[PDB]
RNA sequence: GCUGGGAAGGCCCGGCGGGGAAGGUGGCUCGGGGGCCCCCGAGUGUUACAGCCCCCCCGGCAGCAGCACUCGCCGAAUCCCGGGGCCGAGGGAGCGAGACCCGUCGCCGCGCUCUCCCCCCUC
RNA sequence: UGGGCCACUUUUGGUAAGCAGAACUGGCGCUGCGGGAUGAACCGAACGCCGGGUUAAGGCGCCCGAUGCCGACGCUCAUCA
RNA sequence: GGUUGGCCUCGGAUAGCCGGUCCCCCGCCGGGGUCCGGUGCGGAGUGCCCUUCGUCCUGGGAAACGGGGCGCGGCCGGAGAGGCGGCCGCCCCCUCGCCCGUCACGCACCGCACGUUCGUGGGGAACCUGGCGCUAAACCAUUCGUAGACGACCUGCUUC
């Protein structure tokens, strides 16, 4: 009945000019354009929600063919908004530019 | 063509800064980027200040140029501007803004109830108003 | 909000009228407290409304190794009757308090969503 | 965001629009350019043309049929602007750049729609009053561009046909504002709700 | 906490005064306007129908590197609380009962009892 | 191993040389890494396999991580800036 | 495989703008001259619109000149890429839907993730089911020589 969480861009890896840590990834999130307004979402929770072509358990429900990468905003990265965050599995290039989803889940609020 | 100018006496609110938000009195000028400033009335004490910050108010005090705060803040309660500012659109529009920033979870949903009410009370009115118009037979 | 537990859970009542959420647990870390409150002080919340009331119960899988023939039996939870009357005894004296300040069931009765125009950092709760 | 961000290339300098438009491609967003005829360039016409002119002798030399293509609509001009701050020989900037839309005058699909700005690219708040400037369109009309006489006349087209629409809509914001009059004894108790919350001050 | 035992500053119309002036108030003079009455510009000059600076014969009150965000260096002259992130390597610590169900153990910091009275809630 | 070469500074021959010859220290050779787009020698820094934090030199329109600061004061228009 | 409400549009100026109204001029609306407002844009994109728990008793307001029909039929406007938008006629249904209240109910699945949309998504084979419809070309081979290394190209082949 509602979106419930926040729209993500993933930017591109955490990186020099010619190195590339992809173990950690940044996050563009939408309204959030300094980065004295990142401190709500230090800490929660953001999702890469995908789908293959194979079904998959879904917690709760039937098979499906959505996968998810789970992950979590880990500090503010830079002056403008940007985030850093670290998910279970690195993220794979083809999802840089695509949606991750902020879940608002641990709230401090 | 200008109607707001830098002077002594000219009120002027504060845009950003540390003292964002308030009314000051011009004092006197330097270097054409920054003025004396002084707000007895509005807690800004005697200071320089960019006049990138500053927004002109149409409110102009009658004092001498760096003239002793005591003089300053005579000339702003005389005919005050705090209520004179509080009186204006300008004024009145911060307000509305600041409230609508603070405005909770339930006002949103309250706020959300009589948007609604009142947009189709209106746009029923509007459609009457259309189907009267509506009917001009001349030639 | 009505008490905390002895396990730090939250114990919520969405006056199931209102919004079909029975007395149940909840945990602080997955809520978001709004800064609208109602005064449930000298409401008497029972006592046996504890974790342990709330926890969860099972059946399988005892006098039963090999699983040939399904155990998917009493599957359907069943709402205890004890439950109903707690339902029913701490709604009759939070009701009527939410019912003396203007459209605050309404509010109760609609969810939570996030709309593309507002973001959750720039909300007052 | 999810939706296509059309901008109004009239008023907007060249390099500072495309840096804009370049970042949001490459963050998955479609981007929709019309007007690219109004788009400026700072520096007086003689000198920007000057720079073209010297792109237009940029050849090969060898088979000029394979050398650099010197595109004359102020479309593609500043495509090629937006080209050369992509990543375009990668499969990234490809997608990037295919995520932009570019087109001179403002086309059927866009006409009707509102058009968005970018401040921190435009001219009045990024130049300076006293400085020079020159216009894409004749800059692109004097180096080899066809089209500027029939962009022109469509153009103007789509403007008397916007007054018409801007004439409905100001008739029907009177008929509301007098609306509002009308109906004011049974909407005053949803007035005050949105005055005390900063709207409808 | 220190400093010029901060510098400025606020209030006490600061009061008895003195002096200086000019980015010159009032007044006056000259030049341009609105129905001989009211404005703008240029002169004159020392309070005037504004104000400014210095010395006082002396100050008083509050505050004090200010929660009116003007300008510092600090903490034996410094403490409390909260949030986000990453991590959990090690595995027989028992001088004691002569261990016996798995050493809740060492160092360190504490509380109560082997003293007796009260006080406040609660059964 | 007994072919060396380069840089700051001193220094001889030569118009000069990415030339030839010395002194001193460091380096490359034997050396990867960050920066200088690119580059044996420059600047930073020397290296087991990793996670977190912070920096150096260098940077923060876009390519391309970082100013998307309501940054400060000026100077400058170039028909080869 | 993405996505998780929409914005259906003046022209523009920036040492200036925006809105409204009476006379004049253009064949009933625009175009000017007064006049009145707003301008740190509130007739505001820092904005606006829509807003989703569902029903049952049940009153007060909004409306009642109402809604919704992939119901039909007709018409108009849009050509820059119109691939869209609007208006009537008839018909067929609800008195519902919007706000404030009364009244209880729904799996209340016993704290937990990929939930919630676009969407009846795009694409490819294939089965059944009704109506309305169609019955062609290209290439090779042959020929031509306006052509030609070979390909390619220009041509002809039961009718008056
Ligand atoms: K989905
Ligand atoms: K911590
Ligand atoms: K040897
Ligand atoms: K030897
Ligand atoms: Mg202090
Ligand atoms: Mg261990
Ligand atoms: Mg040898
Ligand atoms: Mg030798
Ligand atoms: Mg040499
Ligand atoms: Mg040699
Ligand atoms: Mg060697
Ligand atoms: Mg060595
Ligand atoms: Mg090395
Ligand atoms: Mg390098
Ligand atoms: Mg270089
Ligand atoms: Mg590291
Ligand atoms: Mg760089
Ligand atoms: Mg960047």
């Amino acid at each position: 009945s509602g979106r419930l969480w926040s729209k993500a861009i993933f930017a591109g890896y955490k990186r020099g000019l010619r190195n590339q840590r992809e173990h950690t990834a940044l996050l563009k999130i939408e309204g959030v354009y300094a980065r004295d307004e990142t401190e709500f979402y230090l800490g929660k929770r953001c999702a890469y929600v995908y789908k293959a072509k194979n079904n998959t358990v879904t917690p709760g429900g039937k098979p499906n063919k959505t996968r998810v990468i789970w992950g979590k905003v880990t500090r503010a990265h830079g002056n403008s908004g940007m985030v850093r965050a670290k998910f279970r599995s690195n993220l794979p290039a083809k999802a840089i530019g695509h949606r991750i989803r902020v879940m608002l889940y641990p709230s401090r609020i | 063509v200008f109607r707001r100018f830098v002077e002594v006496g000219r009120v002027a609110y504060v845009s950003f800064g540390p003292h964002a938000g308030k009314l000051v009195a011009i004092v006197d000028v330097i270097d054409q980027n920054r003025a004396l400033v002084d707000g007895p009335c509005t807690q800004v004490r005697r200071q320089a200040m960019p006049f990138k910050c500053m927004q002109l108010t149409d409110f102009i005090l009658k004092f001498p140029h760096s003239a002793h705060q005591k003089y300053v803040r005579q000339a702003w309660q005389k005919a005050d501007i705090n209520t004179k500012w509080a009186a204006t659109r300008w004024a009145k529009k911060i307000e509305a803004r600041e409230r609508k920033a603070k405005m909770t979870d339930f006002d949103r949903f309250k706020v959300m109830k009589a948007k609604k009410m009142r947009n189709r009370i209106i746009k029923n009115e509007v459609k009457k108003l259309q189907k009267a118009a509506l009917l001009k037979a001349s030639p | 909000f009505l008490k905390q537990l002895a396990s730090g859970l939250l114990l919520v009542t969405g006056p199931l009228v209102l919004n079909r959420v029975p007395l149940r647990r909840t945990h602080q870390k997955f809520v978001i407290a709004t800064s609208t409150k109602i005064d449930i002080s000298n409401v008497k919340i029972p006592k046996h409304l504890t974790d342990a009331y709330f926890k969860k119960k099972k059946l399988r899988k005892p006098r039963h190794q090999e699983g040939e023939i399904f155990d998917t039996e009493k599957e359907k939870y069943e709402i205890t009757e004890q439950r109903k009357i707690d339902q029913k005894a701490v709604d009759s004296q939070i009701l009527p308090k939410i019912k003396a300040i203007p459209q605050l069931q309404g509010y109760l009765r609609s969810v939570f969503a996030l709309t593309n125009g507002i973001y959750p950092h720039k909300l007052v709760f | 965001e999810v939706q296509v961000l059309v901008l109004d290339g009239r008023g907007h300098l060249l390099g500072r629009l495309a840096a804009i438009v370049a970042k949001q491609v490459l963050l998955g967003r479609k981007v929709v350019v019309v007007r690219c005829e109004g788009i400026n360039i700072s520096g007086n016409f003689y000198r920007n043309k000057l720079k073209y002119l010297a792109f237009l002798r940029k050849r090969m030399n060898t088979n000029p049929s394979r050398g650099p293509y010197h595109f004359r609509a102020p479309s593609r001009i500043f495509w090629r602007t937006v080209r050369g701050m992509l990543p375009h020989k990668t499969k990234r900037g490809q997608a990037a750049l295919d995520r932009l839309k570019v087109f001179d005058g403002i086309p059927p699909p866009y006409d009707k729609k509102k058009r968005m700005v970018v401040p921190a690219a435009l001219k009045v708040v990024r130049l300076k009053p006293t400085r020079k400037f020159a216009y894409l369109g004749r800059l692109a009309h004097e180096v080899g561009w066809k089209y500027q006489a029939v962009t022109a006349t469509l153009e103007e087209k789509r403007k008397e046909k916007a007054k018409i629409h801007y004439r409905k809509k100001k008739q029907l914001m009177r008929l509301r504002k007098q609306a509002e009059k009308n109906v004011e004894k049974k909407i005053d108790k949803y007035t005050e709700v949105l005055k005390t919350h900063g709207l409808l001050v």
